[PDB]
């Protein structure tokens, strides 16, 4: 009846099980289920995500195992929080994560049982790092053809959700379906430690080891790559001295520059690793 | 916005005296983001302040006074010899037209205080 | 039916390996586990019963479950050699009772003491007041040879609960030859 702008509060554990259950099935599409609690119409939260087993029927409404749901909810009853089920999700690793005919064929069953049952799709392929990726879907009611199809009010999260407008074939589903907004709730302490957990890559493994491993190598065979860098000095800069003369012939910039800029400045930043970490030897060797 | 108050009133965040207007600033800063809360668009009505020349002499009594403005009628158009204004319902006026207008010389009611800006001011019977 | 979780405790003390209870206390307490698991089965289907070894190191090999099949498997080849340890034997089953998923089941423990224990009266009265705070009702059945007309155990059951608490009952082996079924015949009819 009443419709208002919707927001999905997600837990980091939910997103982890999302992409983990979707990565283990690549290329094959898997089928999960969404877990959470319905607070009201205009706000919704997914506090947990669990994965359904893969069967021979493929992705289908029959793929959900009832005895698996009974034993899982029993295992959730002995777990700290036994919250009620909400909706379903299925990964689409092989393509642009659009709902198929079987996805709506199970959607009238999930909307039958559960009032909302928001459908979520996730794919690893789109971006390796800096995008939410995933997806969002909700089935609009076909019984609403009488009234208008264009809510909500407080368009803030709506008009901002539509953008990019998500291609054509995806927004070809904007007829009969509509997306839903996703925000990351904190839970700042865990988000901060898990932030540093992946920062162990580019910072250091222990925040000590890996750049003490930079104290292990430490110019060692690292001058071999300086010899290849000084071979990049000779190579790139012997054709860099041909550039300014040619600039005087053609008069002047061909736009350009060749770039052929910066580069070995970073090699000199490794020379800052040379001077610093070797200056540590005076502290290491003496007392 | 452009037609607010039938073009007779507008938003003023700075009074001529040099003090800031609290309900207009408060009105527009809560009006900043209307997307989150739609009714916030109604709070901008507080930012609307009347711009008019009020010829009220004192108390309830309303004198009949008309004074001259030196600007051309092209500036008076709101989609010369003398302007026709109230005589205080006051009449609308532009902040740029307040410096060119002059108190009536031959009228029975003349202001004791030099007339510069609009609003409600004293008008003395002479 | 009555809601509760009964934790049976077999007596693995070295004094329990004798055949005074025909044919042997191993099969005698096995039938004791048989009659307590089948009675609790005939009592309520929701009752889950595990086992715990009291003597030497206390370890529950069978997680609390309504099915006694794995319990009957552990009754064989149990190797009940060791010195009886009391104070830890009740608390180890108390921790197994705090792992129950459902909180509507009352905490209940049944144990068999067939050996003289070195547990001081101060330790059993500290466990008595601790069980008073934890509400746990323990029904003990004394087998084997021990102090004639056991006192510290009788005073343990007495001081364990009160008002009513209906209750903790102690069944001591009579000083005479009898079958194990005759010893457990009284508790199965009335606690
Ligand atoms: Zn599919």
């Amino acid at each position: 009846a009443v419709d208002t702008a919707e927001q999905v509060y997600i837990s980091s554990l939910a997103l982890l099980k999302m992409l983990k259950h979707g990565r283990a099935g690549v290329p094959m599409e898997v089928m999960g289920l969404m877990l959470g609690e319905f607070v009201d119409d205009y706000t919704v939260r997914v506090i947990d995500v669990f994965a359904m087993p893969q069967s021979g029927t493929g992705v289908s409404v029959e793929a959900v195992d009832p005895v698996f749901q009974a034993k899982m909810l029993d295992m959730l009853k002995q777990t700290g929080r036994p919250e009620m089920v909400v909706g379903w999700y299925h990964s689409h690793p092989g393509f642009g994560c659009w709902l198929s005919g079987v996805d709506i064929n199970t959607q009238q069953s999930f909307e039958a049982l559960s009032e909302r049952a928001v459908a979520v799709v996730v794919d690893p392929i789109q971006s390796v790092k800096g995008k939410v990726v995933i997806d969002a879907f909700r089935l609009i009611n076909a019984n609403m053809m009488v009234l208008g199809h264009e809510p909500r009010q407080t368009t803030s999260n709506l008009g901002h959700l539509n953008k990019p407008s998500i291609q054509a074939l995806i927004h070809g589903l904007n007829r009969h379906y509509y997306s839903i907004t996703i925000n990351y709730r904190k839970n700042e302490l865990e988000q901060k430690m898990l932030l540093n957990l992946h920062k162990k890559s580019w910072m250091e493994g222990l925040t000590l080891q890996d750049y003490s491993e930079h104290c292990k190598h430490n110019e060692s065979v690292v001058k071999e790559m300086l010899e290849l860098a000084k071979n990049y000095n000779k190579a790139v800069e012997e054709e860099d001295k041909m550039t300014p003369e040619q600039l005087a012939i053609k008069n002047v910039g061909k736009q350009d520059p060749k770039r052929h800029l910066e580069e070995h400045v970073d090699v000199l930043m490794t020379s800052n690793i040379v001077q610093c970490l070797a200056a540590m030897l005076d502290t290491v060797v003496f007392k | 916005i452009l037609d607010a108050g039938g073009h007779n009133v507008t938003i003023s965040l700075q009074s001529r005296t040099g003090h800031t207007h609290m309900p207009s600033v408060v009105g527009v800063l809560v009006f900043t983001q209307f997307w989150f809360w739609f009714p916030l668009s109604h709070f901008l009505s507080l930012a609307y302040t009347p711009t008019c020349v009020i010829g009220l002499n004192k108390d309830l009594k309303m004198p009949k006074v008309q004074y001259k403005s030196n600007c051309k009628p092209s500036t008076f158009a709101y989609p010369t010899a003398k302007a026709k204004k109230k005589e205080k319902n006051p009449a609308r006026v532009m902040p740029a037209q307040l410096k060119v207008l002059t108190m009536p010389e031959t009228c029975r009611y003349q202001p004791f205080k030099p007339l510069s800006i609009g609003g409600i001011i004293i008008l003395k019977d002479t | 039916m009555v809601l509760e979780s009964t934790m049976v405790c077999v007596d693995n003390s070295e004094y329990m390996r004798n055949g005074d209870f025909l044919p042997t206390r191993l099969q005698a307490q096995q039938d004791a586990v048989n009659i307590v698991c089948h009675s609790k089965t005939r009592s309520n289907p929701e009752n889950n019963v595990g086992l715990i070894t009291l003597a030497n190191d206390c370890e529950v090999l069978t997680t609390l479950t309504p099915d006694t099949g794995r319990i009957l498997s552990k009754l064989h080849t149990v190797q009940p050699k060791g010195k009886i340890t009391f104070c830890t034997g009740i608390r180890v089953a108390h921790l197994a009772l705090k792992h129950r998923q459902g909180k509507n089941h009352k905490m209940r423990i049944i144990a068999f003491v067939g050996s003289p224990v070195e547990d001081n009266e101060k330790d059993l009265v500290k466990l008595a007041k601790r069980l008073k705070k934890e509400k746990v009702n323990v029904d003990i059945i004394n087998f084997g040879e021990e102090e004639v007309n056991t006192e510290k155990l009788t005073a343990f059951v007495n001081t364990l609960n009160g008002k009513d608490g209906t209750g903790s009952h102690l069944v001591t082996v009579p000083p005479g030859p009898s079958l194990a079924d005759a010893l457990i015949s009284s508790p199965i009819l009335a606690g």
